[PDB]
């Protein structure tokens, strides 16, 4: 049994080392800590609002999903309402973000199976998206736009109308995409029953999102716990047959067109009224006021030096990301400063994933699977 | 392994139905029809235009509400705006900024020493939100890419005042910002 | 409002030896046990034809550094079938062998190994490998209440001398730390 | 002399401190004012109603204005 | 055009992707027509302010603790009594198939 | 704090004060596609086959009469 | 008639036998648990609905009718549950547990702190 290694298309800083046979990996093990950084303890020494960007850095491609979480986690753990308008664009943004995502997971999985074309279409239309976002508030990616208690600014006039265009538009795209790749006797020869994952197995090791729910086990938390306005925005939810990699290319190419229609459904739902809170004690006033009024110069001056206090209790909170289960456990106390947030990417479960489930093939499929597993180091090893 | 047998016997006995059935996917597969429409779809993006935004003479579209290289703004009398109230110190995430005052002569307070070492200072925006006076503000500049460390580590005020050349442009984004901020 | 059915048929069914505390609050349902039958509690979960859990989500630990037992060892772990999560949640001391749960839940092995070197808490059968996350030999378990934020030898720097090394923390621009409590 | 000293380093453009002092001052007409400049937001310097009853100039605090009282 | 024959590009439903300026961004960013006044408050509030009955929040009961012995033990033991139905109830969800086209003719969403 | 702010004019009471414009128009856009839909308009068997074995012959038959000009 | 066609996730796999096995696997752990421990707790629940679905099973006798007056996933998936509960049973009686000594204490929390709706709960199936 050789013992190769493999430290590599940019898709992440990773060291895979392979006890081999011939051209077959009978054991592929991950070594990880190559990008580390200690967020948790950083956040310790930190606070709410200005650990916001934290969660915003970790899973650097699905930018804003981390946010959400987060600020789920917090006002679950304050008791801290959220107006209509909030909820609707903070829901409209999350879908825009699981399309960049699948967009990049897609096509950089079709880049390292060779295809290159889909993967510059696909960053055309990243563009377009991330245009989106630095128009709303901010730069292109890491927009600090979900805080605690709904978003931060209100978004302007025309971005409706530009939704509708880069909708249509997309539709249309994920429809070339589709045929250029799906039907490919070389990628379907190539993708096709590499890296079968029996749903005993895939729960066992613990997968979530698109992975648990390519073989067989329909479960996404958006259904089973829907934390925000998902009620209203019926959608589909698709489900894989056979667990392998044609099965979760599918599945993402069905969740984009599912996410289509809820990006649509807000834009003609999207009840106009206010953001953000009602108390000037968890949100911060804005200028007129602040300006104008005198309690809420101190208000702000408070919130913006100490921040809100959160009782003592210590509570779980996940949202269905892009990836997976993105997990945020809080143990605050008292004090404006949370006391041991940890978190719960679903890089851990995908990694050993890829241990136990990279056996017995090649080390084309050993990309591929890497490919089809969609990793972020950045949140695998935050 | 017997299923597999027993699956791959069935799935052939239903695509095999008629002749026409076989006759079909068999020149399908043998005649690389797909490949065909792969080719053609591929040949119209040739023939069709391009992107390619041609950086140096027409750059990209932004948005009033960008973030880049920081300013110090003052009021129409040439007076400074910063006060030293140390609120965005105190909210930096990064603690990028160093700001150090005293009373001055005349009896106002101003700061003695600000400065923002660029790189630590990653670019969130929180500034521009702590600041009661809107001294410090993100103008829509880009383009700063010195080859030596120490010009990130953006000097004691100094080269912050000289974001006063950009006053025109960023007050521009201020107005469209005042409704809905 | 989510799952008192499957934490309250739980309760009325153990074996009542080996439960320390019960928590049925809103944010999370919580089994506190000793750490003597954990594996025999978390083995008893994810067999029962009912309470089948299957899936462990996080296995995280706490430091809580005033109280006789320090740290504080959590399992997060829900019931795909039944809907419902629960969080069996067990203290631990300095060393102390905590038992594994590697055999039922493949997926700990990386996160107790995790706990490992970012705490330190030990775990007696297999999932104890090396450390994880921290690069390489590394002095303490950074993320207990007494490593610094800055680390004790962090410079690591090249040498023409002869390649690259390590060498303790002379940083500049200390770390300031604010205070912004507030006395009521 | 001293401030504009240890924070500016040009000195051949007049320094913040100069440049408010050669503004004159206002001469309103009442016994209490307002600072902010023209407009309300966009312009900061939060309301800062200064008194008027010394024969002197009075400074705003921010972006010092000195009013003065007109008549009697 | 030669290639027009099959795919995406022969269907009436198909859009392209080159947005023209006038047809995308009619209106800049900065000066839009219009005078936006985002909302901030509500009535009730704005002129009623009353921040306990609005704070809710640190308003919630206190933590309730009980202990147990070997007697409430055995007795909550005999008293206990489980039945055919209500164990816990099971979430049961299958696959169906569906086709593509369907929802709304395949349009709304 | 609010009711100049949000709107000053000419409004008696504190409902029917501002004027917001954030959101859509007055219907939805459209309604908007999101199902796949490639037509398969070539020629499917008979036509492909049938070209190709008639060219072949019809090739073959050309080849022949200009091997005989050649010789 | 109507055999099956899959069951639909890729572990498990169909078996025409669903309601033999079933009687056999429920005989044989009413057998066990009726013998062997205590008559406490875990007993009387699993003899309880054990004996309950054996019941059903037998009185309905076709697959289709059992799974839907049983009112569960599967047939195989109620087979794995029914093996993985009698191995719990073995495992249980190899390191019997049963009867708290003295001197025990179980502190029974519970604080109804609101949260908003919001928040991700599980919402209990209906
Ligand atoms: S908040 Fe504004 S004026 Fe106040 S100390 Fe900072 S930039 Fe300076
Ligand atoms: S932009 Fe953010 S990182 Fe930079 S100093 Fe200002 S508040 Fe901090
Ligand atoms: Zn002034």
């Amino acid at each position: 049994n050789f013992t190769s290694n493999f430290g590599p298309a940019a898709h992440g800083v990773l060291r895979s080392v392979l006890e081999m046979n011939g051209e077959v990996v009978e054991r592929a093990e991950p070594h990880i800590g190559l990008l580390h950084r200690g967020t948790e303890k950083l956040i310790e020494y930190k606070t709410y609002l200005q650990a916001l960007p934290y969660f915003d850095r970790l899973d650097y491609v699905s930018t804003m999903a981390q946010e959400h979480a987060y600020s789920l986690a917090v006002e679950r753990l304050l008791n801290c309402e959220v107006p209509l308008r909030a909820q609707y664009i903070r829901v409209l943004f999350c879908e825009i973000t699981r399309i960049l995502n699948h967009l990049l997971a897609l096509t950089t999985h079709a880049m390292d199976v060779g295809a290159s074309t889909p993967s510059l279409w696909a960053f055309e239309e990243r563009e377009k998206l991330l245009e989106f976002y630095e128009r709303v508030s901010g730069a292109r990616m890491h927009a600090s736009f979900i805080r605690p208690g709904g978003v931060a600014q209100d978004l302007p006039l025309g971005l409706c109308r530009d939704i509708d265009s880069f909708t249509q538009q997309f539709a249309s795209r994920i429809d070339e995409l589709e045929e250029m790749l799906t039907g490919n006797r070389i990628w379907k020869q190539r993708l096709v029953d590499i890296g079968t994952v029996t749903a005993q197995q895939a729960k066992d090791w613990g997968f979530s999102g698109v992975m648990l729910r390519g073989p067989g086990v329909c479960w996404d938390l958006r259904r089973a716990a829907p934390y925000d306005v998902y009620d209203q925005l019926d959608f589909d939810v698709p489900v894989g047959t056979r667990g392998d990699c044609y099965d979760r290319y599918c599945i993402r190419i069905e969740e984009m067109r599912q996410s289509m229609r809820i990006i649509w459904q807000c834009p003609n739902k999207i009840p106009s009224g206010m953001i953000k809170a009602d108390d000037r004690k968890l949100c911060p006033p804005s200028r007129c006021r602040m300006k104008l009024s005198m309690e809420s110069s101190i208000h702000h001056f408070e919130l913006y030096t100490e921040g809100f206090s959160v009782p003592a209790p210590s509570t779980y909170t996940a949202v269905e990301a892009p990836k997976g289960e993105f997990g945020v456990f809080l143990v605050s106390n008292g004090s404006n400063r949370p006391y041991r947030c940890k978190i719960r990417a679903p890089g851990f479960a995908h990694l050993q994933g890829l241990d136990f489930m990279s056996k017995h093939h090649m080390l084309a499929d050993v990309v591929t699977i890497i490919g089809t597993q969609d990793i972020v180091s950045g949140e695998v090893d935050r | 392994t017997k299923l597999e047998d027993e699956q791959r016997e069935q799935l052939a006995k239903e695509i095999s139905k008629d002749w026409s059935s076989v006759f079909e996917r068999s020149i399908n597969t043998l005649f690389l029809t797909e490949m065909v429409r792969g080719l053609m779809l591929t040949l119209k993006y040739f023939f069709e235009t391009k992107v390619t935004i041609n950086y140096p003479f027409e750059k990209g579209p932004l948005s009033p509400r960008f973030r880049g290289e920081h300013a110090l703004r003052r009021y129409p009398t040439g007076e400074e705006r910063c006060i030293a109230c140390k609120l965005c110190e105190a909210i930096c995430p990064a603690q990028a900024i160093t700001i150090e005052a005293e009373e001055r002569e005349d009896g106002s307070r101003r700061t003695t020493r600000y400065d923002i070492d660029m790189t630590k200072c990653i670019y969130c925006g929180f500034c521009q939100e702590a600041c009661p006076v809107d001294a410090i503000v993100e103008g829509p500049n880009f383009e700063f890419a010195t080859e030596t460390h120490e010009e990130l580590l953006y000097d004691k005020e100094k080269l912050l005042e000289n974001g006063d050349r950009w006053e025109t442009e960023i007050a521009e984004n201020l107005r469209s910002e005042s409704l809905y901020r | 409002m989510d799952n008192q059915s499957i934490f309250k048929y739980s309760w009325e069914t153990l074996p009542k030896k080996w439960v320390k505390k019960m928590e049925r609050s809103e944010h999370g349902n919580r089994f506190d046990t000793k750490t003597d039958y954990l594996f025999q509690l978390l083995c008893f979960l994810k067999l029962h034809t009912y309470t089948r859990v299957q899936v462990l989500i996080d296995i995280c630990g706490v430091d809580y550094p005033s109280r006789k037992r320090r740290f504080e060892v959590v399992y997060n772990l829900l019931s795909t079938r039944y809907n419902s999560r629960i969080r069996v949640q067990t203290s631990a001391d300095e060393v102390t062998r905590i038992s594994s749960v590697v055999s039922l839940f493949p997926s700990a092995g990386w996160w107790e190994r995790e706990v490992w070197d970012m705490f330190g808490v030990s775990s007696i059968n297999h999932p104890d490998l090396r450390r994880i996350l921290t690069d390489y030999g590394f002095e303490g378990h950074p993320l207990r209440k007494d490593f610094p934020l800055s680390g004790y030898v962090e410079v690591r720097y090249d040498d023409p001398e002869k390649r690259v090394v390590s060498e303790p923390i002379e940083m500049t621009q200390e770390f300031r730390y604010f205070d912004f409590a507030s006395p009521w | 002399s001293n401030h504009t000293a240890k924070w500016m380093q040009d000195t051949s453009k007049k320094s913040p401190m100069e440049l408010i002092n050669e503004v004159p001052p206002i001469k309103v007409e009442g016994r209490i004012v307002a600072c902010e400049g023209d407009t309300n937001p966009a312009l900061g310097h939060p309301i800062e109603f200064i008194c008027l009853d010394l024969p002197e100039p009075a400074v705003c605090k921010y972006c010092g204005l000195r009013y003065v009282q007109d008549h009697h | 055009k030669p290639w027009e024959i099959t795919g995406p590009c022969a269907d009436p439903e198909y859009r392209s992707a080159v947005p023209l300026a006038t047809e995308y961004r009619l209106q800049c960013p900065a000066t839009t027509k219009e005078k936006p006044c985002i909302p901030n408050s509500l009535p009730e509030t704005v002129y009623d302010i009353k921040y306990f009955s609005r704070d809710q929040r640190r308003n919630r009961p206190p933590i309730r603790r009980t202990v147990l012995k070997k007697a409430d033990v055995e007795k909550l033991a005999k008293e206990q009594t489980f039945a055919v139905s209500d164990f816990p109830p099971v979430y049961l969800n299958s696959a169906v198939e569906e086709d593509i086209n369907a929802i709304g003719g395949g349009y709304q969403g | 704090t609010e009711a100049y702010i949000r709107n000053k004019p000419g409004m008696v009471s504190v409902k029917d004060m501002p004027v917001l414009q954030d959101g859509p128009p007055p219907g939805g856009f459209a309604p908007v596609r999101f199902a796949r839909r490639i037509p398969n308009k070539g020629p499917s068997a008979v036509a492909i086959f049938l070209a190709a074995f008639g060219t072949f012959s019809w090739g073959m038959y050309q080849v022949g009469q200009g091997n005989k000009i050649r010789r | 008639a109507k055999v099956k066609a899959s069951t639909g996730i890729v572990g498990l796999e169909v078996v025409p036998n669903a309601r033999e096995v079933l009687i056999g696997l429920y005989s044989k752990t009413l057998k066990e648990i009726q013998k062997v421990p205590e008559d406490e707790g875990y007993r009387k629940a699993v003899e309880s609905f054990t004996k309950h679905r054996l019941s059903v099973c037998k009185e309905e006798e076709d697959w289709e009718a059992i799974e839907k007056r049983l009112g569960c996933g599967q047939v195989e998936e109620l087979i794995e549950e029914a093996q993985d509960e009698l191995k719990l049973i073995s495992y249980m009686i190899e390191w019997d547990p049963w009867g708290v000594p003295d001197d025990y204490e179980c502190e029974v929390i519970e604080n109804d702190a609101p949260v908003p709706k919001h928040v991700p709960l599980h919402r209990p199936p209906p």
